[PDB]
Parts: structure tokens; C-alpha cells; sequence
């Protein structure tokens, strides 16, 4: 993903950083991108929205819990976000774990209202908002053709090669041992995805802490693998 | 092993037994025990026991400063003389004579004020001179000059580690937190020790902390016997004071054998390579002489555009707009406007005399006296003006040389202990004008003579501008901007008792109590002192709302350094300036998230002297995040002071006293448009 991660790299990172090659070349796309991944769970997402961590402004709002979980005030947070990007621009909306639609009829005006008041319509650009989702096939279609106009990047599925890359990943903050194979846990599982390698990770650390070791035999791998293995 | 062999040997009190059990402790002496001592209960009858008697000594403080005790672990050691890269040393010399030799030097240091202390302190330098371990000794050995031959001591060869390490975090945490009288100490061993060493320009902080004329000389003989040049110059000029460059130009006047420091050390060259570099390497646009010179009007942000063409800067297209600019204008805006050429000539010299000449001794006032205003900003070692300003100078009454006294003194004051200037101000001072800015730019013109000079004084310059300013009881603008000069000339001050002085002499009902608050002000630039802190929490409370801005406002002057700590309830106060004392404590700092964050509840007031207020700092506290607060004040007005003030802060986006009096003289703006004639002369602006 070396080139998918430069392309939201230099995608997102041509305003305001290296900007000799942005404002001189009349381009200015300042939509952002749209993100979204099989795998899901935030991981890759968290990994490539962490790559413009360097030199920016983070903003994550992590889903729609914060709208939908009080009377339907509607779309005057998101004018906030406005007010907000537009009185102050650094930040790099980032949005994660999109599951608005997933009432809903005012998830469309208020989708009409970030897709209207996004694009600019008082100066000339304003706030790049990089979108992420689980599925995307579940958004409606008004924020396909008037708001992506730049890149959207589509993630590929593996099925060995980024489940090995990923548990690499994933066991690369932890501690794995000599006789814990790769091929039989990439090979063994079917259809699993970010979320489920997490939860084996979830259980090699956390039923490493049920004994208070911090090392993982073969045999408390398994036994350890029980545990979300039981709790899935 | 367990203790029943070895336990049983501290009953008996045979001389033999304790000769040879006591250096079986000093064998397994290397972890104290095989516990934490807890022989202290049995073995504290020994101690009136008297061959071997200093080895007792050393088990006697061994175990006392084992377990615990402030006083008496270190008496054993005191008593014994000691004698006779190890963990043991390691273990009885880093920490059991860190911390022993630390509560004896503080509880010997705050207890009597002998050479036992200085021994023992001589000899854990040594010891931890070879334990190399930077900061910790050293910060523990602040306190116990000691200091100097502890520098000179140790600084054989580490450099950087006791230079940079040392000298930040002790010059730091000196000027924070360690009182004055031993940064004089830090200087003078710093001056040693630097003096040995390389890397001239942090002995020339020294010289900009110590304020010396012998560094200057030493660092300008070693400067040239290692061969940049100019940018060292440059920054060189930028650090020294008004004082130590006249006197630096007068015995480098006298020899400096090569005159090529006389050639750059007092004159033209930290403006020369300035000007061409700048308008080669930088290439500003025309939109903003069009739009920016566009949107004003009214013949107030026409004033906002004499300060476009002064303040603007490559590009000089405004500067030569044809003509009927200055017609249009007004009067004071006329002295404004006549010093805007002023400000954008502050290089070709030989150009200003031919550019200014044709508005020199023209058909109107304003046009000679901003004339020679400009004649002033444009440079600061010509000298070649004074005459045909000078010779004029007398009027006595109201006549035009009084407002080109305002400009030619005031000016002349840019440019510049004189023995001139200030008799050729006897008669200023004694004319007695009813323009405020004759005594405002007497003031400020004679204190930037004498900020920066040797622990003050109370001469009769000051004491006569004491003596004629109480004795007209008028327009106390003038009991304003009089103790501004007067506070300037307490500048540069160490040790100066002219705040017992002043409280002596210059007291009063409150038309001196503003200068008496004013000398308490530029009396305390900063130390260690927070007992000011507290009396400033107390006095605060005052019922007078002009020491609560200008006693209030000495913040950022205080704590400028120690700028975390800076952040404060003001803005939270409910009275009728704090806001705009935290408002100018922000000042012109890089200006973090927290600052413009505070802009945010700052930018949105009602009143038009705060409105007017924050564009100021807001402006200068940021020098595609610059004209978006600027678009946010055309949301919250679209009156003419905001306007004007929000133009002049797009104008402003695009210890050294030279940046410290301009504004403090500036708090003052809540007045008419002839104070604006003498905001457009700050010289503040880089």
C-alpha cells in the first residue's frame, strides 16, 4: 500500500505543506478524499490518516454518535464545523467509522448541507475533509459527482499476501514467538478481516494478562486463541 | 549470610574487635548490608565510645545517614578528615556525599554567615569531576566566589556540555528562579570561562546581559584575530544597547587598528546588506498597493494609507502615485504622512537628502516638520541634519520649530549621556509648550539617550523634568507620557535604590502617583522577585484604574522569558482595561494556538478603544493564517478607529529597548489624532 498511502500523501499534503507546486500550478483541489476499506475497523484508515499527523492539524470525529444520540438538532453541529474550518483551516477534517445512515431524511439534508457548504462556496476553498466509511456502497449518490472531483482510493483484497502484511502490523508492537507460524494463521482463517486479527491480538494480550505474563507459548496461543476463538 | 555470627560483634568494646570488624564492614560495605541497617537500635549506645576512633566515624555516618538524620550525619564526616570508578565509591561518595555534602552545605549555608565546608565542597567537586555526570553536582552546587574557582576548576576540558548544558539550564533557571546577585557571578565566571573558549557570541549575550564596555573591546580584538564578519556586525548591533556602541565607536574612534569596525560598527552597514538582498530575494506583488490601497477612504484610512507607504515594506509604486495625495490629507496626518517618506527611506542615504529635500522648508508647516521628522527615521548616524533643525528651534511661544522639535527632537532621539542635546533641551523642557508631544517626545527623546545607562541616575536632568512637571498641575497626558522618559532613564539599572528615591520625591494625590507606579514599572524589568508577584496581586486590587493598566502592564515585561506561566485570568476580570492588559501581554510573541485562541474571545468586544484595541497585538503577535482574522473583523464591523486599525493591522502582519518603549509609550491611543501623528514613528517594527 506504499503507493496508496504516497497518492493520499501527496494528495492531501500538496495545501500547506511543499507549496511551491501547489498554489503556482492553479490547482487547488480542496475536497479531500474518500476513504474506505474491507478491512475497516480504523486500523489502515488510523494508519494512513497518522501520515498527516506530522505537520497539520488532526480532527477525528468518529462516527455519527454524537448527532443521533439526542433530539434531531440536525445539521447546526456541522455548520459549526463550518465555522470552525472556516475561521480556522489547518485541521484536516477526518471522519471516521461513517454509520449515519446505517431521521433519515435529514441525514440527506444535512448531506446536502456538508456537500453544499464543503466545496466552497464563500471563498476559494477552504478545508480539506478526508472521509472514511466501512462500506460504500450504502452512501447515497449526491456525494459522488458534485463532492469527489479529486481521488477516491479503493482498497484490494488480499486474501494472503496484506492478511501476512497485517499481522505484521499487528504484531509488530507485541511480542511473537520463534514457533508461532504465519502460514497457518493466514492460511486457517476464511474471510476475516482487521477487525478479527485485532480480536486475536486482543486475546494474546489480554489472556497474557489473565496469567500476567508477557510472554505467549504455542500452547497459550492456542489456549489463548480459545478465548476470542469462544467469545466471536 | 545470616546475621548470627556476624550480629554479636557490636557488644563487645574491645579496641582489636573494632579494628578489624569495622573494615569487614567496609568490605561488605559495597551494599550497605544485606538489609536496609537495622543494627541503628543496638549500636546507638556506641556513641559514646571513643586508636582506630575516624573508622567508628565512618560506620557512626555510614548508618546515621543510612536511615535517617538532617544535622548529625555530617559531623563523623566534618570530625573525620576523610581518608584512606568503584561501585562503593560510586555508592558512600556520589549519593551518601551528594546528599550528606548537599544538607551540610545548605544547613551550614543558611545556618552561619568556615573552611572545613570549603574543603569538603573542593573535594566532591574533584570526586564528581570524575563521576563526568553534568548538572546534578552542578545544580546542587549552585547554592554553596565558590562558583568561580568551581568553574574555572572544572572547565578544562568539556566544553558543550557544561557551556551549553550549564550555562542554559543555570542561565535559565537563573533569571527565573535564582535572585540577581549571583547572575553577576554567572556573568563574570561565564566571561572567564567563555573568554578561554570559542563561539564568541554567547560571551556577547554576556555582554548583552552584563552591558560592558571592556567585552565589547575584548570580543572585537578576538572577533578580528579569528576572520561572518558582517553578519556579526549586524546581529552584533542588533544586541548592543545606545550606550556601549558610542563608547564602542569612541575607543574604536580612538584606534580599532583597521577602521573597518568604524567603518561597520557605527553606521550604514546593518542596513546595507539588508535593502539589496531584500528586494533581490523577495518579490512582493501589486494587488495589495491596488486592493489594500484601495479600500481606504475618508480621509482616515487615508491615514491608514500614509501608513501603507511607510509601513508597506520591494515594490515603491505607491511611494511615487503621483501627487495630491498629501493635499488631500490632513494635518497631523501631514506630519504622518511627512514621515511615511521617512519610513520607506531607511536606506540610500544619499537618496533621502534628495528625496526629502523637495518637502524640506516648503510653504506648509506640517510638510518641514514631518520633513524633518522623516529627516530623523531615515537614519541614525548622518548627524547631518541637526543644524537647519536645531538653529530654528527656538519659538518660546507655539511657532512651527516646536513641531519640528517634535520631529528634529524626537527624531534626533531615533538617531541617538550627550552634553548637547539635553542644553539644547533645557529650553525645550523650560518652554513649556501646550502641545502634549513637545514634553512626549522630550521625554521619550531624552530617555532613549539614557536607557540602558550605569545603575541609573537622578540628575538634574530627570529632576528638573520632575521639578517643571509638578509645578503645572495641566493636562496630565502630561503626568503620562513624563514618567514614560522618566522610566526610561531608570532603564539599564542593577541595583538602583531610585524606586526608594522616587518614593521619597516624587509622591503625591494622584497626578504623581501615575509616575511613581511608572518608576515602579521600569524599576522591576524582571528577576526572581516574586515578593513584586504578591505585592502586584495585592496592589491590584487598587481603586485607581490607571496603575492597574500600567502596574498591570508590567507582565510582559516581567515574566517575557517564562512565557508558560504568562497565560492568566485577566481576560476572566470584570473591570474596564484588564482585558486590554492581558490583550498588549500578548504582544509580539510567535503567537501559539493558545494566543490566537485567546484573540478569539479578545477579537469580540463592544467598546471601540478594545475593539480598537486587539487588532494591535493581533497583528503584531503574527508577522493562509494572516487575513483570515482580518476577514473575521469585517464580519464583526461590515466604526472609522476599527477600520483604520484593522487596515493598519493587515499593514502590521506585512531585553531590547528599542522594541520595549514604542508601544508602553503607545498605551495612550485613547486620545485625538494628534497622538496619531506620533503613533506612525514607532520604530518597534522590524
Amino acid at each position: 500500500l506504499d503507493n496508496q498511502i504516497q497518492e493520499i500523501k501527496e494528495s492531501v499534503e500538496l495545501p500547506l505543506t511543499h507549496p511551491e507546486y501547489y498554489e503556482e500550478m492553479g490547482i487547488k483541489p480542496p475536497k479531500g478524499v474518500i476513504l474506505y476499506g474491507p478491512p475497516g475497523t480504523g486500523k489502515t484508515l488510523l494508519a494512513k490518516a497518522v501520515a498527516n499527523q506530522t505537520s497539520a492539524t488532526f480532527l477525528r470525529v468518529v462516527g455519527s454518535e454524537l448527532i443521533q444520540k439526542y433530539l434531531g438538532d440536525g445539521p447546526k453541529l456541522v455548520r459549526e464545523l463550518f465555522r470552525v474550518a472556516e475561521e480556522h483551516a489547518p485541521s484536516i477534517v477526518f471522519i471516521d467509522e461513517i454509520d449515519a445512515i446505517g431521521g433519515e431524511r435529514e441525514i440527506q439534508r444535512t448531506m446536502l448541507e456538508l456537500l453544499n457548504q464543503l466545496d466552497g462556496f464563500d471563498s476559494r476553498g477552504d478545508v480539506k475533509v478526508i472521509m472514511a466509511t466501512n462500506r460504500i456502497e450504502t452512501l447515497d449518490p449526491a456525494l459522488i459527482r458534485p463532492g469527489r472531483i479529486d481521488r477516491k482510493i479503493e482498497f484490494p483484497l488480499p486474501d494472503e499476501k496484506t492478511k501476512k502484511r497485517i499481522f505484521q502490523i499487528h504484531t509488530s508492537r507485541m511480542t511473537l514467538a520463534d514457533d508461532v507460524t504465519l502460514d497457518d494463521l493466514i492460511m486457517a482463517k476464511d474471510d476475516l478481516s482487521g477487525a478479527d486479527i485485532k480480536a486475536i491480538c486482543t486475546e494474546a494480550g489480554l489472556m497474557a494478562l489473565r496469567e500476567r505474563r508477557m510472554k505467549v507459548t504455542n500452547e497459550d496461543f492456542k489456549k489463548s486463541k480459545e478465548n476470542v476463538l469462544y467469545k466471536k | 549470610r545470616d546475621k548470627a555470627p556476624v550480629q554479636p560483634q557490636q557488644s563487645p568494646a574491645a579496641a582489636p574487635g573494632g579494628t578489624d570488624e569495622k573494615p569487614s564492614g567496609k568490605e561488605r560495605r559495597d551494599a550497605g548490608d544485606k538489609d536496609k541497617e537495622q543494627e541503628l537500635s543496638e549500636e546507638d549506645k556506641q556513641l559514646q565510645d571513643e586508636l582506630y576512633r575516624p573508622a567508628l566515624e565512618e560506620l557512626r555516618r555510614q548508618i546515621r545517614s543510612s536511615t535517617t538524620s538532617m544535622t548529625s550525619v555530617p559531623k563523623p564526616l566534618k570530625f573525620l578528615r576523610p581518608h584512606y570508578n568503584k561501585r562503593f565509591a560510586a555508592d558512600i561518595i556520589s549519593v551518601l556525599a551528594m546528599t550528606m555534602s548537599g544538607e551540610r552545605e545548605c544547613l551550614k549555608y543558611r545556618l552561619v554567615g568556615a573552611g572545613e565546608v570549603a574543603k569538603e565542597w573542593q573535594e566532591l567537586d574533584d570526586a564528581e569531576k570524575v563521576q563526568r555526570e553534568p548538572l546534578l553536582t552542578l545544580v546542587k552546587e549552585i547554592v554553596p566566589l565558590l562558583m568561580e574557582i568551581e568553574q574555572v576548576d572544572m572547565l578544562e576540558k568539556d566544553i558543550d556540555e557544561n557551556a551549553y548544558a550549564k550555562v542554559c539550564l543555570y542561565l535559565t533557571s537563573c533569571v527565573n528562579y535564582v535572585p540577581e546577585p549571583e547572575n553577576s557571578a554567572l556573568l563574570r565566571c561565564a566571561l572567564g570561562v567563555f573568554r578561554k573558549f570559542s563561539r564568541f557570541p554567547e560571551a556577547l549575550r554576556l555582554a548583552l546581559m552584563l552591558n560592558d564596555m571592556e567585552l565589547v573591546e575584548d570580543i572585537f580584538t578576538s572577533c578580528k584575530d579569528v576572520v561572518m564578519l558582517g553578519r556579526h556586525g549586524v546581529f552584533l548591533e542588533l544586541s548592543e544597547d545606545v550606550e556601549e556602541y558610542e563608547d564602542l565607536t569612541e575607543i574604536m574612534s580612538n584606534v580599532q587598528l583597521n577602521s573597518n569596525f568604524l567603518a561597520l560598527a557605527r553606521e550604514l552597514d546593518i542596513m546595507e546588506p539588508k535593502v539589496p538582498d531584500d528586494i533581490y530575494k523577495t518579490h512582493l506583488e501589486n494587488n495589495r498597493f491596488g486592493g489594500s490601497g484601495s479600500q481606504v477612504d475618508s480621509a482616515r484610512m487615508n491615514l491608514a494609507s500614509s501608513f501603507v507607504n511607510g509601513f508597506v515594506n520591494q515594490d515603491k509604486l505607491l511611494t511615487d502615485d503621483g501627487n495630491k495625495w498629501l493635499y488631500k490629507n490632513k494635518d497631523h496626518g501631514m506630519l504622518s504622512a511627512a514621515a511615511s517618506l521617512g519610513m520607506i527611506l531607511l536606506w540610500d542615504v544619499d537618496g533621502g537628502l534628495t528625496q526629502i529635500d523637495k518637502y524640506l522648508y516648503s510653504s506648509e508647516d506640517y510638510i518641514k516638520s514631518g520633513a524633518l521628522l522623516a529627516c530623523g527615521i531615515v537614519n541614525s548616524g548622518v548627524r547631518n541634519e541637526c543644524d537647519p533643525a536645531l538653529a530654528l528651534l527656538s519659538d518660546y511661544v507655539l511657532h512651527n520649530s516646536n513641531t519640528m522639535r517634535l520631529g528634529s527632537i524626537f527624531g534626533l532621539g531615533l538617531a541617538y549621556n550627550r552634553e548637547d542635546v539635553l542644553t539644547l533641551l533645557l529650553p525645550v523642557m523650560g518652554d513649556s509648550k501646550s502641545s502634549m508631544e513637545v514634553a512626549g517626545v522630550t521625554a521619550l527623546a531624552c530617555g532613549m539617550i539614557a536607557v540602558g545607562s550605569c545603575n541609573g541616575d537622578v540628575t538634574s536632568t530627570i529632576l528638573q523634568t520632575i521639578m517643571e512637571k509638578s509645578e503645572t498641575e495641566l493636562k496630565d497626558t502630561y503626568a503620562r507620557w513624563l514618567p514614560l522618559g522618566l522610566g526610561l532613564n531608570h532603564l539599564g539599572k542593577g541595583e538602583a535604590i531610585e524606586a526608594i528615591l522616587a518614593a521619597l520625591e516624587v509622591v503625591s494625590e494622584p497626578f504623581r502617583s501615575f509616575a511613581n507606579t511608572l518608576v515602579d514599572v521600569c524599576a522591576y524589568a524582571g528577576s526572581g522577585n516574586v515578593l513584586k508577584v504578591q505585592q502586584l496581586l495585592h496592589i491590584c486590587s487598587e481603586h485607581f484604574d490607571s496603575k492597574e493598566k500600567e502596574e498591570d502592564k508590567d507582565k510582559k515585561e516581567k515574566k517575557d522569558k517564562d512565557k508558560k506561566e504568562a497565560p492568566a485570568d485577566m481576560g476572566a476580570h470584570q473591570g474596564v482595561a484588564v482585558l486590554g492588559i492581558a490583550l498588549i501581554a500578548m504582544g509580539e510573541e510567535i503567537g501559539a494556538e493558545m494566543a490566537l485562541r485567546t484573540f478569539g474571545h479578545l477579537l469580540r468586544y463592544g467598546e471601540p478603544t478594545l475593539r480598537r484595541a486587539v487588532p494591535l497585538a493581533l497583528a503584531l503577535i503574527s508577522v493562509s493564517h494572516d487575513a483570515d482574522p482580518e476577514v473575521s473583523y469585517n464580519s464583526i464591523f461590515a466604526a472609522r478607529l476599527a477600520a483604520m486599525l484593522r487596515q493598519l493591522a493587515q499593514y502590521h502582519a506585512k531585553k531590547g529597548t528599542l522594541t520595549l518603549c514604542p508601544y508602553h509609550s503607545d498605551r495612550q491611543l485613547m486620545s485625538q489624532v494628534a497622538v496619531a501623528g506620533l503613533l506612525t514613528v514607532l520604530v518597534s517594527f522590524l
